[PDB]
RNA sequence: GCGGCCCCCUGGACGAAGACUGACGCUCAGGUGCGAAAGCGUGGGGAGCAAACAGGAUUAGAUACCCUGGUAGUCCACGCCGUAAACGAUGUCGACUUGGAGGUUGUGCCCUUGAGGCGUGGCUUCCGGAGCUAACGCGUUAAGUCGACCGCCUGGGGAGUA
RNA sequence: UACGUCG
């Protein structure tokens, strides 16, 4: 959520073909979930997360 | 995306994309670029979602 | 948990004083035997406490199934450390992870948001759980 | 805006101590201050209207207070644009 | 007469703020009337009550609800006084002259049946008739043998009978109201704070008001 | 002393499947001569019919009004839906001097001699509910010092 | 901005006659003490009361006849935009005599009555009717 | 008007406690600035899309809708233009006047005995009370009750034209 | 056309 490295956490918050999960679905208060999106994408930058399933 | 299976398999039952990509977000990307349309699109979407 | 008194019976319905602001109603679906009839009457104290809530006095309807190995269908969805918690029926099963967590060949993320079925041997009602079985991972894992 | 050090000179330089951080020099200083700072921002740039906007109020801002201290005290208004080099 | 015993008020959902002088109001999202404000209140309806009921009027209880019935038909039928327990008509006060001939139909027709010709010329069609029987008898109950339109009203809710105290208002006939936390002080001439929904409560505050309808001095 | 007197008949329509249909509308306005001024409205399809509804709403449905000697008090201004309405007293300003419409409600009112002066609209059907409105907000000095002490 | 502050308790005393309300709070001065002792003079407010020390708050203690409220209509007529300032033959009546209007004499702030009796004119602050 | 992520330079808002200045305020004609899109100038760029244009159809006709192509343009730098259903068709600033359900962002207190309970601010959405309104509706973010200053209106067309 | 009422 603050963190970008702990690719476990992300990695429950986000779905099977690399896409973020709505805050609909999951729960999380809107500050975590923006920050929830940039650490992902920050992540994806570094190739720690897919940007998606067809690489 | 995938989906696999052992040899306890008879029917396709790959519902994964009734969940992400046929449905709607090829459809959507057939057609203009506007930012006035999907405003209201939304907009109307939101307001019809009420009790 | 609240304590009150039978006043009024009509079939399908029943009506116990509480206390509140309005009497609670109660389903005969709590008060019928395994026999297919009623246990209670006009002026009695029976127990109530509060259909998403007649199942923490419909569980005692499961006993005559866990004590023949009765297959039921639940979800992981709490976990602290080892232990895991199964929403089975509305009561927490018990799962360590002596074969969840070992020896790691790959990427062992199948685990939180699964949905399968698993298999019960023993049950405890004197600690309101339900322990999941060991040797049932031969089902829940590849059915 | 501006460094917390570097207001926190101003203040004393121009204050009769610190905390008296609301007196009309100290505050006609202060903007003065960061309106040269960003003298130096918009020579490049140029194209930052939105920053521009906020100098704009730092401006307007420091003429109002000028007009007040100086239809108060004239003598202030003099040593205090004396020594700010403003005026032209 | 006696405190009031177990009630202590209710509703906490769709509250009206004219309710705020009533109201003490702290538990589980739930408010709490000031009974300490009731009693005095509830004791002037009797008062005023006992008032009209003495120089020999009429009182017309109104239940609706359930289950003011059948403590609306128990405590009107203890007095010799008059009530309405099933749903209220649109107008059976302020066109009471169409509600005569339709209370006239029902006297016709209970004379007509329990004595006269029923088992006559039909079955099928007498069938019809006693089930207007049944249908005139619940909706046009107590109100059979009033004769006038009453000189006073007590409801058991404000908000679900605001029809009949809205009829009451437009004919300058007293509405005596225990009212909820959700209810509105409309035109009720004698609010009483209480609690409309529990037949606890319903019944002694009946109890209290049938009481003082027939008190006697005997 | 009932005092009755007819002010606007009109001719509305409606408009059906087969054609149109008219329909007539009264509005009368009754008063004793003393205060107790009312107004109805009344509609029906012919026009006795529509008259006699106006009558029998007007007789019922009538207000009070605290006259002076045989006139209004203070200067009074009425307004109902576009009908904005002026009234002074005219301390036997002699005749009542008032607009079409409002001549009829101020003479069966029982007032005498006011001056007045309708503004805005003067629909007649709303400007009796300005006049009415306005001579109903109009108060007496032994209602004023019955507020404010004395 | 506030430029009108009589205009502003006036507009407290209406907007509190028409909630039913049963007391007004406001800051205070010299001239609303005025007013406001003429308007308990006159019988238009019940009672008021000065309090604070370093920012003083005036409470007006409104009335209520019936059901009805007693101040039925409170005007400003001087405001700042335009001053009116009326000689002692000029000096307007509010509702033919049953309604004061409130003006400030260099005597001192009194109402319509009391200053065509000291025989002397000045600044129409508001009519109250 | 602004939508990947990162850095640099930078504007504003809001909150908590305390300190300081001490009416320094509000509005604003002329004036100045900013101002979507299309368009214009000079120099780049040009994948997609696409006025113009061309072909095919449709049709009575089809200078259109539909199809296949497709140039300016859309993109960048600097300058111009100076407008829009530039719209909450609602000028700015301030004060007062019943409520309910949310959203978003602060902060304080209490067993934090959890995804709580009690308050207190900022912005915002929906519904509604009095009141207002021709009605429709607005409704503490007013179109209610007032004050200050500005802008504008005066039958339709001709004409926002000469 | 067209809406104006009694012993």
């Amino acid at each position: 959520e603050i963190d970008y490295k702990d690719i476990a956490t992300l990695k429950n918050y986000i779905t099977e073909s690399g896409k973020i999960v709505p805050s609909r679905i999951t729960g999380t208060r809107a500050k975590y979930q923006r920050q929830l999106a940039r650490a992902i994408k920050r992540a994806r930058y570094l190739s720690l997360l897919p940007y998606t399933d067809r690489h | 995306i995938k989906v696999r299976e052992n040899e306890p398999f008879d029917v396709a039952l790959r519902r994964f994309k009734r969940s992400c990509e046929k449905a709607g977000v090829l459809a959507e990307v057939r057609r203009r670029e506007f930012y006035e349309k999907p405003t209201t699109e939304r907009k109307r979407a939101k307001a019809s979602a009420v009790k | 948990i609240v304590r009150g008194v039978v006043v009024a019976i009509d079939k399908d319905v029943v009506l116990v004083d509480a206390g509140l602001k309005s009497e609670s109603a109660i389903p005969a679906e709590q008060f019928k035997n395994a026999q297919g009839e009623l246990e209670i009457q006009v002026g009695d104290e029976v127990d109530v406490a509060l259909e998403k809530a007649k199942r923490h006095e419909a569980w005692i309807t499961l006993e005559k199934a866990y004590e023949d190995a009765e297959t039921v269908t639940g979800v992981i969805n709490g976990k602290v450390k080892g232990g895991f918690t199964v929403e089975l029926n509305g009561i927490r099963a018990f799962l360590p992870g002596s074969l969840v967590d070992v020896r790691p060949v790959r990427d062992t993320l199948h685990l939180e948001g699964k949905e399968l079925e698993f298999k019960v041997i023993k049950l405890d009602q004197k600690r309101n759980n339900v322990v999941v079985s060991r040797r049932a991972v031969i089902e829940s894992e590849n059915s | 805006s501006l460094s917390t050090e570097a207001t926190a000179k101003i203040v004393s330089e121009f204050g009769r101590d610190a905390n008296d951080t609301g007196s009309t020099e100290v505050q006609v200083a202060l903007l003065t201050a960061q309106i040269n700072h960003l003298q130096g921002h918009f020579a490049e740039h140029k194209k930052d209207h939105h920053s521009r906007r906020g100098l704009l109020r730092m401006v307007s801002q420091r003429r109002k207070l000028l007009d007040y201290l100086k239809r108060k005290d004239v003598a202030r208004y003099t040593q205090l644009i004396e020594r700010l080099g403003l005026r032209r | 007469m006696l405190k009031a015993g177990v009630h202590f008020g209710h509703q906490t959902r769709y509250w009206n703020p004219k309710m705020k002088p009533f109201i003490f109001g702290a538990r589980n999202k739930v408010h709490i009337i000031n009974l300490e404000k009731t009693v005095p209140m509830f004791n002037e309806a009797l008062a005023e009550l006992n008032k009209i009921a003495s120089r020999k009027g009429k009182i017309l209880f109104v239940g609706t609800k359930r289950a003011a019935s059948e403590a609306v038909k128990d405590a009107a039928l203890s007095c010799d006084q008059f009530f309405v327990n099933h749903r209220w008509l649109g107008g059976m006060l302020t066109n009471w002259k169409t509600v005569r001939q339709s209370i006239k139909r029902l006297k016709d027709l209970e004379t007509q049946s329990q004595d006269g010709t029923f088992d006559k010329l039909t079955k099928k069609e007498a069938l019809m008739r006693t089930r207007e029987l049944e249908k005139l008898e619940n909706s046009l109950g107590g109100i059979k043998d009033m004769g006038g339109l009453p000189d006073a009203l007590f409801v058991i809710d404000a908000d679900h009978e605001h029809i009949a105290i809205k009829e009451a208002n437009n004919l300058g006939i007293p509405v005596f109201a225990i009212v909820d936390t959700n209810s509105d002080p409309d035109g009720v001439d004698f609010v009483i704070p209480g609690n409309d929904d529990a037949i606890r409560a319903v019944t002694l505050y009946l109890g209290a008001v049938a009481a003082t309808v027939r008190e006697g001095r005997s | 002393e009932l005092q009755e007197k007819l002010i606007a008949v009109n001719r509305v329509s409606k408009t059906v499947k087969g054609g149109r249909i008219f329909s007539f509308t009264a509005l009368t306005v009754v008063g004793d001569g003393n205060g107790r001024v009312g107004f109805g409205y009344g509609k029906a399809r012919e026009v006795p019919a529509a008259i006699q509804k106006a009558m029998e709403k007007a007789r019922r449905n009538m207000i009070n009004v605290a006259l002076n000697n045989g006139t209004l008090q203070h200067p009074v201004k009425g307004v109902h839906t576009g009908s904005r309405v002026f009234m002074q007293p005219a301390s036997e300003g002699t005749g009542i001097i008032a607009g079409g419409a409002m001549r009829a409600v101020l003479e069966v009112a029982g007032v005498h001699n006011v001056l007045a002066k309708a503004y805005g609209s003067t629909n007649p059907i709303n400007v009796v509910r300005a006049t009415i409105d306005g001579l109903e907000n109009m108060n007496s000095p032994e209602m004023v010092a019955a507020k404010r002490g004395k | 901005s506030m430029q009108d502050p009589i205009a502003d308790m006036l507009t407290r005393i209406r907007n509190g006659q028409a909630a039913n309300k049963a007391a007004v709070t406001m800051p205070s001065s010299k001239l609303k003490v005025a007013i406001a002792n003429v308007l308990k003079e006159e019988g238009f407010i019940e009672d008021f009361k000065v309090e604070g020390d370093t920012k003083p708050e005036l409470e007006l203690t409104l009335k209520y006849f019936q059901g009805k409220a007693v101040v039925e209509s409170i005007q400003r007529v001087s405001r700042p935009g335009l001053r009116i300032y009326k000689r002692k033959d000029e000096l307007p009546k509010v509702m033919a005599g049953l309604g004061i209007a409130v003006v400030s004499t260099s005597k001192g702030v009194m109402t319509d009555r009391a200053a065509r009796q000291a025989g002397l004119g000045g600044e129409i602050i508001c009519y109250v009717a």
